[PDB]
């Protein structure tokens, strides 16, 4: 649930 | 002719070099409301938040927060709202935003499922007879008709305000073949889609800003709004060569973090703005070449  | 700065970078091969420079120079404003705990479940990603200064506010007395940003391009004279793919609990907020901001179009650039990852809730009705009712925000949403194509679909929706019983038509433009962290199949595919949006009237200034979203609302969404804005400036200034794509992107990043997510998306932005300038230069018939070249029928 992180973008990067 | 900014085709120079392009061939220079491709031969030089320094696209990632240039992409990383924008990350370093890009603005950095507080995201305080986004980070409150009562809003942890209204954000899809924990490293993607709207700046306090440009965030959209719901006209709610309890919690007015949604992960969306108003991108007001002052010179180009167009505003956009970039938001994340709605969450199971934020669908009502999404359409409340659409209503309160008077938007007329929604541009969706992801799919609900992407490489096995759930990137977005199913926030619009797929069947005419199965309409959605968002009780938290008092809105009703009904599929009226749809126009399917090779790589995109345009839907006509009716959004009703259950309180005032007022109704509005919303155009949903769904790009179905744009991979996360990827690029469109060809500049023609993209520009045919963009001009389909332009021609529909959803971008006119008598309407609220168009809502643009993908998964996080920064990567594919950023590519879309960057190309449209550069073509607007190209035409406003009345000079293709004047538009500095890197500078326009950094202006957009004052309003939402992270716009454009890879070096390849940035290169496609150049490619798309370069192709589209043909139309702005006066070759109005290139548009029909894009339609034929995009295989939009099948």
């Amino acid at each position: 649930d992180y973008y990067v | 002719e900014m085709e120079k700065e392009f061939e220079q970078i491709d031969k030089s091969g320094s696209w990632a070099a240039i992409y990383e420079d924008i990350r370093h120079e890009a603005s950095d404003f507080p995201c305080r409301v986004a980070k409150l705990p009562k809003n942890k479940n209204r954000n899809r990603y924990r490293d993607v938040s709207p700046f306090d200064h440009s965030r959209i506010k719901l006209h709610q007395e309890d919690n007015d927060y949604i992960n969306a940003s108003l991108i007001k391009m002052e010179e180009a004279q167009r505003s956009y709202i970039l938001t994340q793919g709605p969450l199971p609990n934020t669908c009502g907020h999404f359409w409340e935003m659409v209503w309160e901001q008077k938007s007329r179009g929604v541009v969706m650039l992801n799919r609900v499922m992407e490489k096995g990852s759930l990137k977005c809730a199913q926030y619009w009705p797929q069947k005419e007879e199965k309409e959605m009712i968002f009780e938290d925000t008092n809105l009703k949403l009904t599929l009226i008709s749809e126009d399917i194509k090779s790589y995109y679909t345009v839907r006509q929706l009716e959004l009703e305000n259950l309180t005032t019983q007022e109704t509005r038509e919303i155009l949903h433009f769904h790009y179905t073949t744009w991979p996360a962290f990827g690029v469109p199949e060809s500049p023609a595919s993209f520009l045919n889609f963009l001009f389909k949006v332009r021609e529909s009237g959803s971008l006119s200034p008598e309407h609220g800003p168009v809502v643009v979203h993908c998964s996080a609302g920064i990567g594919r969404s950023g590519t879309f709004c960057l190309a449209d804005t550069c073509l607007l400036l190209m035409d406003k200034r009345k000079d293709p060569s004047s538009v500095d794509i890197k500078k326009v992107l950094l202006e957009m990043r004052k309003f939402r973090m992270g716009l454009i997510a890879t070096a390849d998306q940035l290169r496609f932005s150049y490619l798309a703005v370069i192709e589209g300038a043909k139309f702005i230069m006066g070759d109005s018939s290139v548009q029909d070449q894009w339609k034929e070249l995009s295989h939009e029928d099948l």
